[PDB]
């Protein structure tokens, strides 16, 4: 929740805080075999709006 | 005082509240505004407007300010 | 500070504010 500002600026706080500590979207690289699918699958289906 | 657990930096006013004592002022009181304190803690300045204590002054004052409402008032009869 | 209007009842006095029913012009 609660970070620092590493590059200290003139007339701002150094005490950042994280809204909620809620840091969400990190994943892993693909393999060989997790590519055929989502290859062989993209090849089935087509997209709408 | 730092205000916040801050890491290592110079000195910004942003993360450093200063720290005061206390004051004094001198008050007098004036012909339509009653003083009355010194600005110490427990004795802080305050200050209130004084009516004429004349008895047929219509003016009065409640708990929220000056008051003449046309309730008192010798309307005409 | 009172406003200086001609017909303003409001006067300052030595001692505080005073308004009085001899200048409120009651129409008779």
């Amino acid at each position: 929740t609660d970070g620092t500002l590493v590059t200290p600026v003139p007339g701002i706080s150094s005490a950042v805080t994280a809204y909620g500590g809620n840091f969400c979207g990190g994943s892993d690289e693909e393999e060989c075999e997790q590519f055929r699918t989502r290859y062989l699958q993209r090849l089935q289906y087509q997209p709408r709006f | 005082t730092a205000r916040t657990d801050l890491p290592p930096g110079p000195f910004d006013p942003a993360n450093w509240q200063e720290i005061s004592v206390e004051g004094l002022v001198e008050v007098v009181d004036s012909a339509t505004i009653d003083f009355t304190g010194t600005g110490a803690a427990g004795d802080p300045v305050s200050a209130d407007v004084k009516l004429d204590p004349d008895p047929d002054n219509l003016l009065s004052a409640t708990a929220n300010g000056l008051i003449l409402t046309a309730d008192n008032i010798p309307f005409p009869d």
